[PDB]
């Protein structure tokens, strides 16, 4: 074993303990994506309201 | 160094209230937001200010926002016991709720709260000298925990690109559920809120309700059961950043002892011990620490013999010296399984705060003299994406359900990238994990 | 009642398991893929492990041990026994054997190779589509993952025939840990010629049966045999020995493997198969997680597996297996 | 979080007067409208059925409606009357003479707009709408073509705003004209376009409760209407006590937009014979509530399988012998739950329990079960009209052929979707 950086603080205290060493979208493509789909919910509504006037 | 709190959807602001309620009996502070140990009025930069900041009558102000998309669970937080603590402004609600529909948390509602949102975040960002970034606590099965909170991360990664990000996330599960559609919003969150989330706690309600019944001995466990165990597994996640000390005592930190690989940032949480406040026996360093490798005591239920550490951390509150805790290591680790990937150290990051847990009176937890958070980054929790990942595809499989996210403007291709990005993350693990 | 799914249509003996369990009037059978099942009979390859143990109010049990595989895999046991801190001294009931890839030990096997025939020893090994042989280079060119074991060149010859065999022995380990070894074990039989059919004991590789019906012999025989042939018993000549090494192999992993404090329920029937030298030691050859059985013993066995196995957890409204002790 | 109740015919304002005396009576309010219960429990979520009227009195937020008067008449008599809305009665004179063209094209179109006019009135004053809910049944020409009717112009005026009914289905055992068929086929048509939700209430299956188990010997409407407000009081409990506003129970519930008729359920269900004040456990109701013969669908569930299940229990039980019960009997069950939806089956719990009963369960089912219901309709409608029998009242108002030919032709689809639907595995 190793134990390496030993801080004591006066909370209490921390150490490592070695045991075996190794071997974006912007925000105009948000708001393309938010307003594509308030218009794909808009035109189906508009097909409802179209189809309840026939 | 500020960390400003994100309360999301039902679970999000319930967890909050448990865990803000916590931090108030740790830290000394009234319900009426006094200090009494405070002896600097209305300023200050100590550890706890990271989490408080101050009036000028001395009043310790959360520097959290709750936000949902129905009024009812943040009016809890408007008449609860520590009301006196918040200001409007950080209460955010709206009319009606995305219904346990992600497209309706994301598109439909979303679009019309987030610059709200935004607004009242940048109300406290700018009450900050130093920003260090945001926790965000949020279900995966909610409409608004899903479908908003992944707009928001988003928008976060936008508006502040050098800060880090860090989720506690309830993952869904039946025994306290009544949804059919949890899988679904929990893949789409993950999806889109991958590339922008640094480091993910997950908890599996399953594994809090079974810890509730089995250690607490209570036949059926109440969201304030769960959630009251849950605040002691984030008091001790945060303890650091609202205490002085010396581990993981900046967001940055966390994904810097944690995570490796930027996609796979799911630490497996493990507490120890949980005592029923009715009884009792006080376990030792090495027994608690054990323990931590006991599946029973884990947030997710998982098997990790049987996957690959990365890293590993151990943070204990209490009465605990560190001879004690590397006797108890050195012990367990010719018992136990444990292989970390061959490029990685075997070895802990230990941190022992002397203050021992607090408790909530009244509450069902024992006060104990020492426990123990254990943080591993196992690939065994690769498990709880497969299970999700199945019950997507069943449901996926006869198109059940799709028709209400296709109706808020979602587009079906949007199930399918989302569910290949998870592909991809069970590819990540097995690499990172299997030989 | 109790519900159980079938998910390896090829598994000779859960098959017989499955049918017993139909006849108690108290197990059902649901399609392979519905989730709400006490029990799995589940399949030899890739099997849901993370799946199980998260449905609601539901015990569930499957019999296949996660992780056994380092036991059943021949390149795996090697490096187990090789590298566990529980065998690796110990271990004087394996034939030296080597990894070889076409983590490699392919400059120890030359080590020991030229030991063996610079003494003069006897250096014939076997890799494994096997192949034995005795010189070094006409095994390697076979290989281009194997293993290379030494090949017992004294193996003890049934008579009359002058004859190889090996012995097989079932193990059950339940959900408890506990260790059933079957009392019932098979021999497997061939003259030995110091042609690849005296020197492989497989029953296909076989398929003939003058000596024992099938080619294959029981204990009951085998013991008088060994009373009649060489004045000792098949209890002290070698089951004390293949007890002892069941245990340790089984015992090495249970830490990784165990499922009690799990959220699931495991259980395993194991067939170990083992060679006798001309000393009467007993020699470990591989360990398989997927045995078939002894046509005449599927009866009374595939009993004793829901006995002690599967309604051991689902009870229904002497033993014919020796505990191995812990 | 406010809902809108509308009661459309004879059989729809019988069902809806009594459903209205019951959880007024479960909230404690009486007939005058005053509140005179002793739980907070009783108001916490009263809004979502009850106005609010100076002096703490509680008015239904329920609009009556009808073509002739006489059942309207007979309401503002009955026992909780006085508590409805003056304002809120709209009705004519003509009456629909059992004729869906008739409520839905002639005397309909003329009433129409009055009761659009309440319904304005009633959701503007509202903070949050969560829906509408219609009773009525669909063998009739009031509640069927009127109710089709009213369900399309709500649709038109608030496209966005959760509507479900409760949809009495005829069958020829419980039967008033030999038309029905025709009617409830051109309004299922009406139904699977525009509601959300409906609750499947078959007299068939009243009837043979009344007779069967409750040993009834001659059932009235009045007990049949018993039942049906039972189940009504069960299936809202969700709503009117604390635990689910519309929107998301049809999200859980419907899996495909056509298929959401569902089969109720109401337990316990006992003879008065010296066992009526026996206490009944846990197991008791809920063996009850997923027995055939406890359900008001005409529908054997045994041959179907459900897509999802809600069973709501009443009272104060343990919750955990509750989860032991469903538990066990998805087990038995385990045959009749596709196996495409994971954790199909949920329950819920409420400590109020409905007047003179220590506990009570109600279920609600969306099983494929139901084909048999639609099925038996279009064979009794086609039975009529491959000879055209009864057409002239309904081409005499001015529809014409093509109108039966489509509606029929659309509930033979739907009847081919549960099918498919029964027949699907995860394979
Ligand atoms: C004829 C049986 C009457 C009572 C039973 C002994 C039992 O309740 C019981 O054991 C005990 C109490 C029931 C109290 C409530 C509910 C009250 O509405 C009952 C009503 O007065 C009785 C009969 C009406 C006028 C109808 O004829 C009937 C069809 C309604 C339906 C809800 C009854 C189902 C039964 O299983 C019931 C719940
Ligand atoms: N542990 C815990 N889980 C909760 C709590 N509240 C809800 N859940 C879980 O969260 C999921 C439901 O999501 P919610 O958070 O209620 O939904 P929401 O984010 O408010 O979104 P909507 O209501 O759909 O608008 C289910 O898995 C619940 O079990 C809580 O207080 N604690
Ligand atoms: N080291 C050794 N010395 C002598 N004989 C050996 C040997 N290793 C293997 N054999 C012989 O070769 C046969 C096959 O061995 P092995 O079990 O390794 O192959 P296999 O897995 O394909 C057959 P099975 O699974 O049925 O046991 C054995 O039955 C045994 O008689
Ligand atoms: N259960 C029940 N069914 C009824 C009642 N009244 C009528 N029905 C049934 O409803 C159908 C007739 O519709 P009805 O409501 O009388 O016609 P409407 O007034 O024009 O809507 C037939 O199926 C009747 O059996 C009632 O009070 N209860
Ligand atoms: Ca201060
Ligand atoms: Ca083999
Ligand atoms: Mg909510
Ligand atoms: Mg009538």
């Amino acid at each position: 074993m190793e134990v390496i950086e030993l801080n004591k603080c006066t909370s209490g205290q921390s150490f490592e303990v070695i045991l075996k060493p190794p071997s974006d979208p912007s925000l105009e493509e948000i708001q393309k994506k938010l307003e594509a789909a308030e218009e794909r919910r808009k035109y189906q509504e508009a097909e409802l309201l179209k189809h309840l006037a026939e | 160094r500020e960390c400003i709190s994100i309360h999301v959807g039902q679970a999000g602001v319930q967890i909050g209230n448990a865990c803000w309620e916590l931090y108030c009996l740790e830290h000394g502070i009234q319900p009426d937001g006094q200090m009494p140990s405070d002896k600097t009025i209305g300023g200050g930069d100590d550890s706890f200010n990271t989490f408080f900041s101050e009036t000028g009558a001395g009043k310790h102000v959360p520097r959290a926002v709750f936000v949902d998309l129905e009024p009812t669970v943040i009016d809890e937080v408007r008449t609860g016991t520590y009301r006196q603590l918040f200001h409007p402004e950080q209460l955010i609600t709206g009319k009606e709720d995305a219904a346990n529909n992600y497209a309706r948390g994301h598109y439909t509602i979303g679009k019309e709260i987030i610059d709200l949102v935004l607004d009242r975040i940048r109300k406290l960002a700018d009450q900050c000298t130093g920003l260090q970034g945001f926790l965000v606590f949020h279900s995966f099965g909610g409409g608004t925990g899903s479908g908003f909170t992944s707009l928001l991360m988003e928008r976060l990664s936008v508006d502040y690109g050098k800060k880090s990000k860090l989720e506690f996330s309830i993952y869904p599960a039946p025994q306290v559920s009544t949804a059919v559609v949890e899988p679904y919003n929990s893949i789409l969150t993950t999806h889109t809120t991958l590339e922008h989330s640094d480091c993910a706690f997950m908890v599996d309600n399953e594994a809090i309700y079974d810890i509730c019944r089995r250690n607490l001995d209570i036949e059926r466990p109440t969201y304030t059961n769960l959630n009251r165990l849950i605040s002691q597994i984030v008091s001790s996640i945060t303890a650091s950043l609202r205490f002085d000390g010396a581990l993981n005592v900046d967001l940055t930190e966390f994904q810097t002892n944690l995570v490796p690989y930027p996609r796979i940032h799911f630490p497996l949480a493990t507490y120890a011990p949980v005592i029923s406040a009715e009884k009792h026996e006080q376990l030792s360093v090495a027994e608690i620490t054990n323990a931590c490798f006991e599946p029973a005591n884990q947030m997710v239920k998982c098997d990790p013999r049987h996957g690959k550490y990365m890293a590993c951390c151990l943070l204990y509150r209490g009465d605990v010296v560190p001879k004690d805790v590397n006797a108890a290591i050195a012990t367990i680790k010719t018992k136990r399984s444990i292989q970390f990937v061959d490029w990685c150290p075997t070895g802990f990051k230990v941190g022992i705060n002397y203050q021992p847990p607090t408790v909530v009176p009244g509450g069902d937890l024992a006060k104990v003299q020492r426990a123990v958070c254990m943080l591993s980054n196992t690939t065994a929790i690769a498990e709880a994406w497969a299970r999700l990942d199945h019950k997507f595809d069943l449901m996926y499989a006869k198109r059940a359900f799709v028709h209400w996210y296709v109706g808020e403007g979602m587009e079906e291709g949007e199930f399918s990238e989302a569910r290949e990005d998870m592909a991809a993350l069970e590819k990540d693990y097995e690499e990172v994990g299997v030989d | 009642m109790y519900t159980f799914v079938v998910r390896d249509e090829n598994s000779s003996v859960y098959a017989e398991v499955s049918r017993l369990l139909l006849a108690t009037g108290q197990w059902k059978r649901l399609r392979k893929d519905n989730p709400r099942f006490n029990l799995m009979l589940g399949e030899r390859n890739r099997l849901p492990f993370g799946r199980l143990g998260h449905e609601p109010g539901l015990v569930q049990l499957v019999n296949y041990y996660r992780g056994a595989d380092k036991l059943c895999r021949k390149a795996s046991l090697v490096k187990l026994i090789k590298t566990s801190p529980e065998l690796s001294e110990s271990c004087t009931w394996f034939p030296e054997s080597y990894v070889i890839y076409p983590t490699d030990e392919r400059e120890v096997f030359l080590a020991a190779y030229n030991r063996r025939r610079e003494g003069r020893e006897g250096n014939v090994w076997i890799a494994k589509g096997i192949l034995i042989s005795s010189e070094a280079s006409e095994l390697l060119d076979f290989i281009d993952v194997h293993v290379i074991q030494k090949y017992l060149e004294k193996p003890l010859l049934l008579e009359p025939g002058h004859r190889k065999f090996d012995i097989r022995s079932w193990v059950l380990v339940d959900h408890l840990y506990n260790i059933y070894l079957y009392r019932e074990g098979v021999l497997r039989t061939s003259p030995y010629n110091s042609d690849k059919t005296c020197h492989l004991t497989n029953h296909c590789i076989q398929k003939y049966g003058r000596y024992e019906e099938g080619n294959e012999m029981f204990f009951e025989e085998f013991n008088q045999y060994l009373m009649d042939a060489l004045n000792t018993t098949l209890e002290n000549s070698i089951l004390l020995q293949i007890k002892h090494i069941i245990r340790s192999c089984l015992m090495c992993i249970e830490p990784a493997i165990s499922t009690k404090h799990l959220h699931y329920q495991s259980f395993q029937l194991f067939g170990f198969d083992f060679m006798v030298d001309e000393e009467l030691k007993v020699w470990l050859i591989e360990v398989n997680g997927a045995p078939a059985c002894a046509q005449k013993l599927y009866a009374e066995l595939c009993q004793g597996i829901v006995d002690v196995a599967i309604s051991s957890v689902f009870p229904l409204a002497t033993s014919i297996f020796i505990k191995l002790h812990h | 979080r406010e809902i809108v109740h509308i009661q459309a015919g004879q059989c729809g304002n019988q069902i809806g007067a009594k459903f209205w005396e019951v959880i007024s009576d479960e909230h404690g309010i009486d007939p005058t409208g005053s509140y005179h219960g002793d739980s907070d429990l009783q108001l916490e979520r009263i809004n979502v059925y009850y106005n609010e009227a100076t002096g703490n009195k509680y008015v239904p937020r329920a609009i009556l409606v009808d073509l002739e008067p006489g059942t309207m008449d007979s309401v503002r008599s009955g026992p909780f009357g006085q508590i409805f809305r003056p304002d809120n009665f709209v009705f004519g004179q003509s009456g629909a003479g059992n004729n869906w063209a008739k409520g839905h094209y002639t005397e309909g179109a003329e009433l129409v707009d009055s009761v659009l006019d309440v319904v304005r009135k009633e959701s503007e004053s509202c903070d949050c709408l969560q829906g509408f809910q219609l009773t009525h049944s669909l063998g009739g020409g009031t509640g069927s073509g009127m109710g089709t009717l009213l369900i399309s112009k709500i649709r038109e005026e608030y496209p966005d705003r959760i509507m479900n009914t409760f949809s009495v289905m005829p069958s020829p055992k419980v039967s008033d004209t030999v038309v029905e068929p025709y009617n409830a086929t051109l309004s299922v048509h009406q139904l699977v376009e525009n509601t959300d939700e409906t609750y499947c209430i078959d007299n068939e299956a009243l009837y043979d409760i009344c007779f069967r188990t409750l040993k009834l010997t001659t059932p009235t409407y009045g007990d049949l209407n018993h039942l049906v407000s039972a189940t009504m009081s069960g299936v809202t409990t969700c709503l009117r006590f604390p635990g689910a506003d519309l929107r998301k129970l049809a999200v859980n519930m419907v899996p495909f937009p056509r298929l959401h008729f569902f089969m109720p359920g109401f337990a316990p269900l006992t003879s008065r014979g010296s066992q009526q004040y026996r206490a009944l456990t846990v197991p008791e109701l809920t063996q009850q509530m997923f027995d055939s013969k406890n359900m008001m669908a005409a529908c054997d569930p045994r041959h179907g399988r459900y897509l999802t299940v809600a069973a709501i229990f009443r009272g104060r039980m343990s919750m955990k012998e509750v989860d032991e019960q469903m538990l066990n009997v998805q087990n038995k069950n385990s045959s009749y739950f596709v196996e495409w939806i994971p954790n199909n089956v949920k329950t819920a719990v409420c400590d109020i329990p409905p007047r003179g009963l220590k506990m009570s369960a109600t279920f609600i089912g969306n099983s494929t079960a139901i084909q048999e219901l639609f099925k038996r309709i279009s064979e009794q409608f086609t039975a009529m009209f491959r000879r055209k029998a009864f057409l002239h009242w309904y081409t005499g108002e001015g529809m014409d052929e093509m109108e039966f030919t489509e509606a029929e032709s659309n509930m033979n689809d739907l009847v081919s979707e549960y099918q498919q639907y029964q027949d699907a595995t995860a394979d």
